[PDB]
């Protein structure tokens, strides 16, 4: 029951940048704080112990500082290998990790292309109906998707899912799926996906009618 | 070479029990503290339990009374007995070794395994329904497959066997309220290739021997 | 006619007990008057005992208690800046890591003292420092010093601990008797007869420092200050509710015992 809060939770940077991550404990932990790096589907590596001491393998661009309650990790000159998630861990009293901080790759703003897919006829024969909105290859990750059926905004009856930065173009993509019963689906004419994103000068809307579909 | 290999774990009903183990090699096991640490899909590392070189055991409150850690130096192996499991305990469970200085300075968790997955859930193993996401056009075109209502993970998705691996995005699965996972896989392609070139998505779910190939048409 | 050495050695002792600081200062002094040399030496040998004074210092209740223990012992010599006299040698000459130090000091004839053609001055330096090191403090011609600092200690066949050891459960275990004992905190410290004797009985320095004086100097009277110091840490123990946990606060107290001695180079005396 020592809470550790890292901040920021996400930060974007390019190679060469000097990045700094902050970790805060809910009470004093002296200098008993460690830092770990983790990459997708791999195991953590120990970077720093006793708030500023470097573990043997580790490049000297890493460094750390702090005492008591506030601690920082700093990469003096970010390298391609350093884009990852970082975790602080307190060991003043048993062990507690922070929630993590993802260091992502910065690139220029890029607008999504928006496609909308009505529910298949096979699925309709089943019983449920699923309408999908795809936002493809965009930066940065922030995007709003609103569902409208006969222009009524929609309650939480839809889920989203997001890719991690594409390895080729560093963009994200997102899906939003709206699930209705065939009963309800057949009760409304027009279905529309409204998207808002920095790279779009206005909200794009994609839509269709069940009628001629 | 120093190494840790977790094993055990898989599907368990909530309320049930299960037993992980970790084989250690390339160092003197008996002389290190050892830990289990877990990580739920998409989330952070969480310390689960620790055991001192003398067999004294350490636990956070989230698992206290439910999990037991143990040691067996003769077999260079570490264990985790997990009782009264719940959905919240679903995650990948790693095994990790502490390292200290000769005078008792703590460096940290020095060497880690590859993890072993535990899934705790009422859901019965079930293959996916697969529905096409038909293309309309907008410059280029998008199409995909909706891989719906399967348990447990994973499903693999390919397009035109190995052939079409460009512009493909298979989204991370989502656990629906039913207890099943849903997912979509999409591609973008030239709108000019829609009247000529055929698109089949190949879905494979090993846990149920379900294999499905689906034609996507306008 | 006389073909021997032409050197005389005059040796005496000043002893002081400082009750309040638990220090038994015992200083031997030896004037070396090599009548074939324009300068005249003095060897000041600093012995005695600095008590360790390993004791329960504080008790906050059953669940917390602090133990004062000696983290370092120091001996320092200092001539004032206006003084004509100078420091020309010292022993040990360098840091010492072995458990014993021993050197026999002789006079080699040109204001030279070494640790056949030698005059014995009758000093064999000897001391022990189990679990401690000796560090020499940046010497000059007016100041020299040794510190004998804690370094390392096994605790009941458990791994050497030191002043910065940390375990996320038990903390610093340096003088932890038991991890789960149901005694009160003041009773949970390591018996001092299981540790270095420097912690219980204390430390007995045996350092030497050689001072030189030009014969042709209107003022033939030098002052010099000699300091014996004990630095103590505060090793705390508290109940976490499922075990004992220790913390160690470095250098919380410093006990210091200073004296000015008067050197008379004509009388070859040194007074208190």
């Amino acid at each position: 029951d020592i809470q550790m809060t890292q901040s920021p939770s996400t930060l974007s940077a390019s190679v060469g940048d000097r990045v700094t991550i902050t970790c805060r404990a809910s009470q004093s932990i002296s200098s008993w704080l460690a830092w770990y790096q983790q990459k997708p589907g791999k195991a953590p590596k120990l970077l720093i112990y006793k708030a500023s001491s470097l573990e043997s393998g580790v490049p000297s661009r890493f460094s750390g500082s702090g005492s008591g309650t506030e601690f920082t990790l700093t990469i003096s000159s970010l390298q391609p290998d350093d884009f990852a998630t970082y975790y602080c861990k307190q060991y003043a009293d048993y062990w507690t990790f922070g929630q993590g901080t993802k260091v992502e790759i910065k690139r220029t703003v890029a607008a999504p292309s928006v496609f909308i897919f009505p529910p298949s006829d096979e699925q309709l024969k089943s019983g449920t109906a699923s309408v999908v909105c795809l936002l493809n290859n965009f930066y940065p990750r922030e995007a709003k998707v609103q569902w409208k059926v006969d222009n009524a905004l929609q309650s939480g009856n839809s889920q989203e899912s997001v890719t991690e930065q594409d390895s080729k173009d560093s963009t994200y993509s997102l899906s939003s799926t709206l699930t209705l019963s065939k009963a309800d689906y057949e009760k409304h004419k027009v279905y529309a996906c409204e998207v808002t994103h920095q790279g779009l000068s206005s909200p794009v809307t994609k839509s269709f009618n069940r009628g001629e579909c | 070479e120093v190494q840790l290999v977790e094993s055990g774990g898989g599907l368990v009903q909530p309320g049930g029990s299960l037993r992980l183990s970790c084989a250690a090699s390339g160092f003197t096991f008996s002389s290190h503290d050892m830990h289990w640490v877990r990580q739920a899909t998409g989330k952070g590392l969480e310390w689960v339990s620790g055991i001192g070189t003398a067999g004294d055991t350490y636990y956070p409150d989230s698992v206290k009374g439910r999990f037991t850690i143990s040691r067996e130096n003769a077999k260079n192996s570490l264990y985790l007995q997990m009782n009264s499991l719940r959905a919240g305990d679903t995650a990948v469970y790693y095994c990790a070794r502490d390292r200290y200085s000769p005078t008792g300075h703590y460096y940290g968790m020095d060497v880690w395994g590859q993890g072993t997955t535990v899934t705790v859930s009422s859901a019965s193993t079930k293959g996916p329904s697969v529905f096409p996401l038909a293309p309309s056009s907008g410059g280029t075109a998008a199409l995909g497959c909706l891989v719906k209502d399967y348990f447990p993970e994973p499903v693999t998705v390919s397009w035109n066997s190995g052939a079409l691996t460009s512009g493909v995005h298979t989204f991370p699965a989502v656990l629906q309220s039913s207890g099943l996972y849903s997912l979509s896989s999409v591609v973008t392609v030239p709108s000019s290739s829609l009247g000529t070139q055929t698109y089949i998505c190949n879905v494979n779910h090993k846990p149920s021997n379900t294999k499905v190939d689906k034609r996507v048409e306008p | 006619t006389d073909i021997g050495s032409n050197t005389t050695v005059k040796t005496g002792d000043l002893v002081t007990y400082d009750k309040e600081n638990g220090m038994h200062k015992k200083v031997f002094y030896s004037f070396i008057d090599d009548k074939n040399h324009n300068k005249k030496l003095l060897v000041i040998r600093t012995k005695g005992t600095i008590a360790g004074q390993y004791r329960v210092y504080s008790e906050e209740g059953a669940n917390k208690s602090g133990l004062a223990w000696p983290s370092a012992f120091k001996v320092q010599l200092q001539l004032p800046d206006n003084e004509v006299a100078q420091i020309s040698d010292y022993y040990p000459r360098n840091s010492i890591d072995t458990k014993e130090y021993m050197s026999t000091l002789t006079y080699g004839f040109n204001g030279n003292v070494t640790g056949g053609a030698n005059v014995s001055i009758g000093h064999t330096l000897k001391y022990v420092q189990p679990d401690f090191k000796t560090i020499l403090e940046s010497p000059t011609d007016k100041k020299v010093g040794w510190k004998v600092i804690f370094n390392n200690m096994v605790n009941q066949n458990w791994g050497p601990y030191d002043r910065d050891s940390w375990n996320p459960v038990y903390g610093n275990q340096l003088f932890m008797k038991t991890r789960n004992g149901s005694m009160k905190a003041a009773d949970n410290f390591l018996d001092p007869n299981k540790a270095s004797s420097l912690l219980s009985s204390g430390f007995s320095p045996d350092f030497a420092t050689v001072i030189t004086m030009d014969r042709k100097a209107s003022k033939q009277q030098t002052n010099i200050d000699v300091i014996y110091e004990r630095v103590r840490d505060d090793y705390q123990l508290h109940w976490t509710s499922t075990n004992w946990k220790g913390t160690n606060t470095k250098d919380k107290w410093i006990d210091r015992s200073s004296e000015r001695y008067k050197i008379d180079w004509e009388k070859e005396e040194m007074t208190n």
